[PDB]
Order: structure tokens, then C-alpha cells, then sequence
RNA sequence: UGUACAACGGGGUAUUGUAAGCAGUAGAGUAGCCUUGUUGUUACGAUCUGCUGAGAUUAAGCCUUUGUUGUCUGAUUUGU
RNA sequence: GUGAACAGCCUCUAGUUGAUAGAAUAAUGUAGAUAAGGGAAGUCGGCAAAAUAGAUCCGUAACUUCGGGAUAAGGAUUGGC
């Protein structure tokens, strides 16, 4: 029992999952779902179709190269059984995803660090130009004051 | 689907891949077997005035000459490019397999993109040498 | 107390249009929104203002918009009131969107 | 087939494949692999010195944290040389305009 | 009566009526094959008979060698492209109908077979499975 | 007459495929001007990039709820 | 306006908004549609539907009353800036 990837749109293919098609040179598709498997067969670019972590990798959404990433390989010589190793494995593998979504979360905040010029700029600007749309809004708050304090004051 | 991508794209009606023609793109000899081609009934041209690009076979030459001059054969021209997306880029975008992409791309960056830069340029002027003063009628005789 | 009341609603008529064939969708939302109106007043006489008729009918017959904001206000009724001392009143509120908002009470200061 | 025969019929006898492995101990002869964690195959984990490659991801880890871009608290903020309480009224006066 | 077949066969989705052209996968000489005959199928009015991947059919050569037209012979569906289930769960498919020419004893005529055989036929088939370099 | 019921609102779960707006040493080239230029400026210019897996939709026979607002009527008949 | 076009499709001037209505969404109909793998195995009979289709360029057989057949057959294309 294994988990696969999907083909087009590299997600997890859990058994009994999506489909697989098998070429004529014994190459195996495996396919998340119809909508990825569609798209395969319409021969659409996985690397021009936004939603996919092909496209996400490539333009530089996610980061893409790390020592936590190196990790997980096909094992090709197998090693014969040992009860603490696979205990060892088994934490090592907890430890391992904390800190890589500890890196993940880091590239994030990086990426994104002027979202807060950028709209102060842009809020400065709006505010700089219509100054009697700001005078519209000074009426209103007066009326807004003196109404309710009278009404306050029954 | 509807009607039209189930009408071009059903299964019996399956085109070659991109990945097939990149590495028929690659290695010289390959192109010169996909050049020379044995007498077939059943394709159009009898097996010749094959586009190696577009995986598709010609009726005349001139045909072939006013196809390389169109705009779908620079489409694929410019799809068989870069790097061919095999399963190895989906394993590594999912985080597996990730140092074997690394050495696939790194040596199809080194050895195997500039060879076949080189065969598809060779291709080019071969291809451009040899349909020039082509008549447009043909002679049916396959010897 | 005081059964003349206003209060400001959003009503979801997508939920409320699914299924509808597409030469009735805009005349089954004004007796939607009078039966809206019933459930939340108690009244049987509704009267809807032309510019809620305007703003329903806005894009076609089957063009209705998924969320609409209104203005009901339960009134009196005049000389010969039919059997019915209260009627609502139903009027829009053309805000910016009509998503997140919650129902409230209006102030009456006239 | 003296065991198969003793021990049932023919389709009716079930082998113990695990009964001839070759391990160091033999309370591990029936024991079984956990196969899958959280979405991730325990085969792909699964080699020796995985210790000393989590002992040196994890010192590269506290040398990069001693450095410290693992500052998630960074304000850094230098708007325009304005001050937070004209900044918050830009922001409320913004609003009421697009709004 | 399922002569040449070690063991059982268990349920496949059938892909292939009465009446259509498979690939020929060998170097035999032929290059298609047309299906007259189904063996070991059921009988029920209006219903025809259909073949899966792993059965032997009674199949005639329309295109190939001139020796091989104009008689009927035993074949064996070995890709299908009608998608069908694995018991470890995945649905898959090919991308042609395609089989090879054999005896009534299950023997093959030809030397070597073209392209992937189903892991099924393979099982259910020990003279296909010597005479294929790729098996899925 | 109370984790009572409903209308909205929130949170999940799912579908699509990157919103409007603003910006850019991105962009085949063509014009205008200074000192015809070891990216000369400007003006147009399909398209591209960033803010942005964004935006929209989500029970109408999906799941869940420490929120807001309201309601919790009335008619008919039956006896050994 | 599109377009070869008094074709079809959308709009201005002018004119109409008439034809019993309301609520639901069972079966069977009438008028339309889509369908994996196969491709006429269906039927008296490919009935019906699908497929083809404008324009540019290349190319086109038997036969013939030499005028035709002929858009024979077959192929490469088509946006925006
Ligand atoms: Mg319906
Ligand atoms: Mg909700
Ligand atoms: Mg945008
Ligand atoms: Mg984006
Ligand atoms: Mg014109
Ligand atoms: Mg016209
Ligand atoms: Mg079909
Ligand atoms: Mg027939
Ligand atoms: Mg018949
Ligand atoms: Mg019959
Ligand atoms: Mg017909
Ligand atoms: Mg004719």
C-alpha cells in the first residue's frame, strides 16, 4: 500500500483514488482526479496552469530547494528489520515536518513584506486628492454627534 | 465533456508526446532513422515527407513546405523547448525524489540541450536545402 | 410594544431561486419577498416601492441577484381599512455590498 | 506438505511466511511496519544514519535560529516618517472614501 | 474448454463486442485482427458476446501477410483500453486494443510481442508471459 | 416557553482558476525632441509580471455554532 | 453593424406587450440534447442522426457528343497586435 502523487497536479493519490493510464513505453500516469486527468488529456502545460505546484515551484510562490526536502527517496536496497530503527524513523519523521513548516512559513513572511507601504501609499493618495468628499464626512459625524446627544439628553 | 473534445481527443484518436518527440529531437542517428523511412501502405505520403516536430506525415513535399512554413508547426517548435516535464518534476514539486530531478536538470542543461539545439539546427538547414526547387505534382512511384 | 417598527434585513434569494425556470425567476422573487415580509411582521398587506420592482428587475428576467438588503417598516392603515390595521412598507437600501451584514433596528426620527 | 496435511486440507491450510526470517531477534519475527505516518510512506524515511542526518539538519537549525531570520516579530516600519495615530486615521478616512 | 488457462479467471470489464478490430502484437505476420467468436461465453437473447482482457477469441486477418488471410484462428487479447479495475485499488487503462495469434493449446505462433502485456493475461497465460520483455 | 424555533452572521468542507484597481529599467515596433547616443528620452502598444491559491460561490435534500434580531398562533370534533 | 449579400443575429425611427390564470415537478408523451468501450453486430431497408460545409493556395481519374465530367478525389492554412 502506497501513496502516489498525482501526474498533472502532484497531489496525493491515496488507494483507490483517481486513475492511471498506462502508455505504450510502460510509463504510469497516475492522476489525482478527472479534473487533472482532463486536463491531460486536452495536453494542457501543468507548468502554465496556476493551481498546480509545478506552476507554484517554478515562479517562486513556494520554496523549492531546502535540507528538509532532501529526504524522502525511493528506496531502491532495502535493510532488513530493526525495531528501534523504525522507532527512531518513526520520530524522526514529526521532527522533520515541524521544521519544515517552520521554513515554509518563514519564505511566506518574506515574500510578503511591503503590504504595508504599499497601502499606506495608496491610502495616502485617495486621502490627498477629494477634499470635499472628507467635508461630506465632517457633516455627517457633527450630525451624527449632536443628534444622538440629544436624543441622549431625553 | 461536451461534443468537440470528446470527438478530438478520445483515445483512438491519441496524438505522440512531447517528451517521445524530445528524445527523438535528441541523438542524431534517431533523427536519421525518423528521416529515412521504409515504404508503408498505410500512411499518407508512403512513410516519407514526415515532420518530426508535429508527429504527423505529408501527402506531397510541397506540403511539407508550406507546413514548416506555418504558424502550428512554430507553436510546437516552441513547446519542444526546455526542460519536458516528466513524472520527475511532479515527485520533486511534491517534495520526493528531489535530488534526482536536481541531476536531471542540471545535466540536461549541460549535455543533452545543446545536442539537440545542434541536430534540430542541422534538421533545419537540411530540410530547407532539400525542399527548394520541389515540383508540386508527384511521382507515384515508390521503387 | 409598539408594533410600528423598522428594521433593516438581508433576504438570500438564491437559495430561494434554485431551480426556477428563467422566464419566472424575476416574478417569483416579489412573491418571495412578500412572504419574507409576512414571516417577519405578521402582516398580510405588503406593498413593495418601485425602485426595489427596479432594482429585482435590474438584469432581465433571470438575472436576479444571490443577496438583497431591505428596508421594512410596519405602519397604519387609513379610512376604510379593509380588515387589516398594519401593512408593511418594503424599500431598498442600495449599499455597497450586500455580504456580512446582520439584521438591525432603525431609529425613527420623524 | 506433512504440516499442510496435519494441519488441514490443502485450501485449508495457511502458511506463516514470517516462521524462516533471518533477524537478530526472534520476538521481531511477528511484528509489522507502520507503512504510513501522516500522508508520507515510511519507506521513503526509511534508511540508516536518518540520526545523524536529523543531528545535522538540527544544528544548521539552531545556528540559522542564533542568527535569527526566525524573527517573526520585525517592525521595521518607516511609513513615510509618519506617526501610528495620523497613520490609523489615513486608514479610517481611506475607507469611508472607498466605501 | 479453457484449455491452456493455469488456474481461474476473475471478472474484468469487457471491452470488445462481436465484430471489432484489435492490433496484432506479435511478429507472426499480421497487423490486425477481426473478431468473429468469443470463447466460453454466455447465452442470453440480443446480448453479444464480449471479450476481456486474457481470453482467447476466434479472430481472422484482414490486413498483414498474404498467407495469413482468409482462415480463422485462436488469439489472445493481451492490452484492452477499456478501463477495468485492480483489486489493489486503481482503475486503469491502455491506449489500444491489442492481442496476439495462438494454437488451441494455448502455445504462441510468434517469437516476441511489441509493447506492454496486462499483468493478468501474463498470469493467466505461461507461454505469453516467455514470450514478452514487458509485463505493465 | 428554552443547547425551543427561525432569519441572518461566523467557522469548516467543497467548486473554479488568480478579482477590481494601481504600479513596472517587461514588451515586436512606429513616431516626436537633445548633444543620433559602450539599454538617449518621451508618446502609443496586443501581451507579460507584482500586490493575489486571489476573487467569486458554498444547501436550495453538506457539517457545525458561547453572535445579532425576532417569534412561540388560531379553528374543528370525539364518551365506555 | 457584421457579412459577398434584401441570409441569419443585435440595434435607431415608428408600433406592440395581444393569446385563461395560480401551485407543484410522478409515470407516459411532444419538441430538443449529451453519453465510456465497440462501430451497422440493429432493421425489410444506414430510416433517423452524426460527420462535411465559408474563403486563400496546391492538386484532380475513367469516360466524352471535345462543349464537359469538376467544388471530381486529396492536401496546407485562417485570431490579435
Ligand atoms: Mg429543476
Ligand atoms: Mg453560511
Ligand atoms: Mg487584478
Ligand atoms: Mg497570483
Ligand atoms: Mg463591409
Ligand atoms: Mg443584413
Ligand atoms: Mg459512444
Ligand atoms: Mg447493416
Ligand atoms: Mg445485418
Ligand atoms: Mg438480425
Ligand atoms: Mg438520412
Ligand atoms: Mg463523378
Amino acid at each position: 500500500m502506497r501513496i502516489y502523487q498525482c501526474h498533472f497536479c502532484s497531489s496525493p493519490c491515496y488507494p483507490g483514488h483517481g486513475i492511471m493510464f498506462v502508455r505504450n513505453d510502460a510509463k504510469e500516469f497516475r492522476f489525482c482526479r478527472s479534473k487533472c486527468h482532463k486536463a491531460f488529456k486536452q495536453r494542457r502545460n501543468p507548468r502554465k496552469l496556476k493551481w498546480t505546484k509545478a506552476f507554484r515551484k517554478a515562479a517562486g510562490k513556494e520554496l523549492a530547494v531546502d535540507s528538509t526536502l532532501t529526504f524522502a527517496q525511493r528506496r531502491n536496497v532495502p535493510v532488513r528489520y530493526n525495531r528501534e530503527l523504525v522507532a527512531t524513523t518513526l520520530k524522526a519523521m514529526a521532527r522533520i515536518e515541524e521544521i519544515r513548516q517552520k521554513r515554509e512559513r518563514a519564505f511566506y513572511k518574506n515574500r510578503m513584506r511591503g503590504n504595508k507601504e504599499k497601502d499606506f501609499l495608496r491610502d495616502k493618495k485617495l486621502v490627498e486628492s477629494n477634499p470635499e468628499l472628507l467635508r461630506i464626512r465632517e457633516v455627517e459625524i457633527a450630525r451624527k454627534l449632536a443628534k444622538e446627544q440629544e436624543r441622549a439628553e431625553s | 465533456m461536451g461534443r468537440y473534445s470528446v470527438k478530438r481527443y478520445k483515445t483512438k484518436r491519441r496524438t505522440r508526446d512531447l517528451d517521445l518527440i524530445y528524445n527523438d529531437l535528441s541523438t542524431k542517428e534517431s533523427v536519421q532513422k525518423l528521416l529515412n523511412q521504409p515504404l508503408d501502405e498505410t500512411k499518407p505520403g508512403l512513410g516519407q515527407h514526415y515532420c518530426i516536430h508535429c508527429a504527423k506525415y505529408m501527402e506531397t513535399a510541397i506540403a511539407l513546405k508550406t507546413h514548416l512554413k506555418g504558424k502550428v508547426h512554430k507553436r510546437r517548435v516552441k513547446e519542444l523547448r526546455g526542460v519536458p516535464y516528466t513524472q520527475e518534476v511532479s515527485d520533486a514539486a511534491a517534495g520526493y525524489n528531489l535530488n534526482k530531478f536536481l541531476n536531471r536538470v542540471q545535466e540536461i542543461t549541460q549535455s543533452v540541450g545543446p545536442e539537440k539545439e545542434s541536430n534540430e539546427a542541422l534538421l533545419k538547414e537540411h530540410l530547407d536545402s532539400t525542399l527548394a526547387n520541389v515540383k508540386t505534382t508527384e511521382p507515384t512511384l515508390p521503387w | 410594544l409598539k408594533d410600528v417598527v423598522t428594521r433593516e434585513y438581508t433576504i438570500n434569494l438564491h437559495k430561494r431561486l434554485h431551480g426556477v425556470s428563467f422566464k419566472k425567476r424575476a416574478p417569483r422573487a416579489v412573491k418571495e419577498i412578500k412572504k419574507f415580509a409576512k414571516l417577519h411582521m405578521g402582516t398580510d398587506d405588503v406593498r413593495l416601492a418601485p425602485e426595489l420592482n427596479q432594482a429585482i428587475w435590474k438584469r432581465g428576467v433571470k438575472g436576479v441577484e444571490y443577496r438583497l438588503r431591505l428596508r421594512i417598516s410596519r405602519k397604519r392603515n387609513e379610512e376604510e381599512d379593509a380588515k387589516n390595521p398594519l401593512f408593511s412598507y418594503v424599500e431598498p437600501v442600495l449599499v455597497a455590498s450586500a455580504k456580512g451584514l446582520q439584521t438591525v433596528v432603525v431609529e425613527e426620527d420623524a | 506438505r506433512d504440516i499442510e496435511a496435519e494441519n488441514g486440507g490443502a485450501g485449508v491450510f495457511n502458511v506463516n511466511l514470517k516462521d524462516k526470517y533471518l533477524l537478530e531477534d526472534d520476538e521481531w519475527k511477528n511484528d509489522i511496519m507502520p507503512e504510513i505516518l501522516d500522508g508520507k510512506n515510511v519507506y521513503d524515511f526509511l534508511d540508516p544514519e536518518i540520526a545523524a542526518k536529523l543531528q545535522a539538519l538540527e544544528e544548521e537549525e539552531e545556528k540559522l535560529e542564533n542568527e535569527g531570520f526566525y524573527n517573526s516579530d520585525d517592525e521595521e516600519e518607516i511609513y513615510d516618517g509618519f506617526e501610528a495615530s495620523e497613520v490609523d486615521d489615513i486608514k479610517e478616512k481611506a475607507a469611508w472614501i472607498r466605501n | 474448454s479453457g484449455n491452456g488457462a493455469q488456474g481461474t479467471k476473475f471478472r474484468i470489464s469487457l471491452g470488445l463486442p462481436v465484430g471489432a478490430i484489435m492490433n496484432c502484437a506479435d511478429n507472426s505476420g499480421a497487423r490486425n485482427l477481426y473478431i468473429i467468436a468469443v470463447k466460453g461465453s454466455g447465452s442470453r437473447l440480443n446480448r453479444l458476446p464480449a471479450a476481456s482482457l486474457g481470453d482467447m477469441v476466434m479472430a481472422t486477418v484482414k490486413k498483414g501477410k498474404p498467407e495469413l488471410r482468409k482462415k480463422v484462428m485462436p488469439a489472445i487479447v493481451v492490452r484492452q483500453a477499456k478501463s477495468w479495475r485492480r483489486r489493489d485499488g486503481v482503475f486503469l487503462y491502455f491506449e489500444d486494443n491489442a492481442g496476439v495469434i495462438a494454437n488451441p493449446k494455448g502455445e504462441m505462433k510468434g517469437s516476441a510481442i511489441t509493447g506492454p502485456v496486462g499483468k493478468e493475461c501474463a498470469d493467466l497465460w505461461p507461454r505469453v508471459a516467455s514470450n514478452s520483455g514487458v509485463v505493465v
